[PDB]
């Protein structure tokens, strides 16, 4: 651990400044650091982490995106033949993906879901799980894919399970866990009634919850239930 | 890109 | 040499994949192996160098800017003591810049510099020279920040000396020379008139020279113009 | 920021 000698305080105040400052591979180490001190993490320090990795993994994997639509374009008829630097670069940056996306899983597993017992850790965390996995997943093509989908899919619907029969219906880690998962249905299990099912239920449930809710609940709440109805407009 | 968060 | 088993072609290659996929810190690494290799650079090469380290340096001076915001603030009264978090993350991200742009002045003194001839080529590493003593002046404070403010007015001063001999007033390297060499005297050498005076003696030169172009050559000229124009407004 | 190339 580089960051073993800096004070857990000293990690996470960090990366509250490194999130200003839009360092996200900062955020993330110092993030890393601050779990592998080995206690909990509270509620937003559990979101400096989520966000920190978000923003990682997402710039890596709009970068796989367009060098494998390069690649794909490079492996058409008519083409011609450029070497081998497309396929070589494009896995380069598969690998550091895969390295991110290992070590959140990494850190879910030792041992963040395992001391994670109210639902609100706990489904957060295997929302996470659900996420890397489905990451791993978009980027598989060998032997492992079915196994690795199949991780995915095992840790969403033990989120589900569990955000169910423990959370209302406006919560907003439940309503992200089910828009995450939709997109899992559709994107990944080549299960798009899976996903339009899941989605439009998800919404359904909320909109009769709403009236319960406090004017910044409610903002929580139908600012997600929004991005529902926007996959299910492109989806329909 | 669909959604998500 | 982590890059020194690469190809040159192989890497040139790759940094213009990795600008595509707008992974900056690839395509520096990519274009340092290149100079590496020890062979001059090509127009073509001395841009993808260019772009790759403003791009990197860019987001560490935004950064940077944004963490000394902070420190500045916890330094004023009625400001309640949060330790040397700041200033210690401040100091990291500065050390980091301070790296970078002692990789990219190493690469022109050894040796893009001794080895450029032509106008074009020595104007542009003579930029170069200057932009990065100026991101280093830009976060000096100490024994040395005059002496790096004289390294980079040096650099630049050269640079227009050949530019003014060699190349026409239209030219798009003659004119990014005078821009940013501009903002220095604004920025950094606390002479704001030099800084007025250089940009409207370019612009208005240039202007004057219009009429010799192609209407490609024209476009890219008159962009530049209006980056002069944009910093005599926000500076009268 | 003023504009630099
Ligand atoms: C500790 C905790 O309760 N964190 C969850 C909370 C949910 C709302 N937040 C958000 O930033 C937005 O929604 C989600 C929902 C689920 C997840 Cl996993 C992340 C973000 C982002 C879009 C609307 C609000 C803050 C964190
Ligand atoms: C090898 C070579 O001639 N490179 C310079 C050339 C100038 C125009 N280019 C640009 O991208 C823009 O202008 C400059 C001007 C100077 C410098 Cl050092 C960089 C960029 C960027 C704004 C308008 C055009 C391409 C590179
Ligand atoms: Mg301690
Ligand atoms: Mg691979
Ligand atoms: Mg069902
Ligand atoms: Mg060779
Ligand atoms: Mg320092
Ligand atoms: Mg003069």
């Amino acid at each position: 651990g580089a960051m073993g000698s800096m004070e857990r305080a000293s990690l996470i105040q960090k990366a509250k400044l490194a999130e200003q400052a839009e360092r996200y591979e900062d955020m993330a180490a110092f993030m890393k650091g601050a779990v592998e001190k080995g206690e909990e993490l509270s509620c937003e320090e559990r979101n400096l982490l989520s966000v920190a990795y978000k923003n990682v993994v997402g710039g890596q994997r709009a970068a796989w995106r367009v060098l494998s639509s390069i690649e794909q374009k490079s492996n058409e008829e008519g083409s011609e033949e450029k070497g081998p630097e497309v396929r070589e670069y494009r896995e380069k940056v598969e690998t550091e993906l895969q390295g991110v996306c290992d070590t959140v899983l990494g850190l879910l597993d030792s041992h963040l879901i395992k001391e994670a017992g109210d639902a609100e850790s706990r489904v957060f965390y295997l929302k996470m799980k659900g996420d890397y996995y489905r990451y791993l997943a978009e980027v598989a093509t060998g032997d492992d894919k079915k196994r690795i989908i199949d991780s995915a899919r095992s840790a969403y619907q033990e989120a589900m399970d569990i955000s169910k029969k423990e959370m209302p219906p406006t919560n907003p880690i439940r309503l992200g866990l089910a828009l995450n998962f939709s997109v899992f249905h559709y994107e990944i299990a080549n299960s798009p009634e899976e996903a339009i099912s899941l989605a439009k239920t998800t919404f359904d449930e909320a909109m009769a919850d709403l009236h319960t809710l406090s004017e910044d609940s409610y903002k929580d709440s139908t600012l997600i239930m929004q991005l529902l109805r926007d996959n299910l407009t492109l989806w329909t | 890109f669909p959604a998500t968060v």
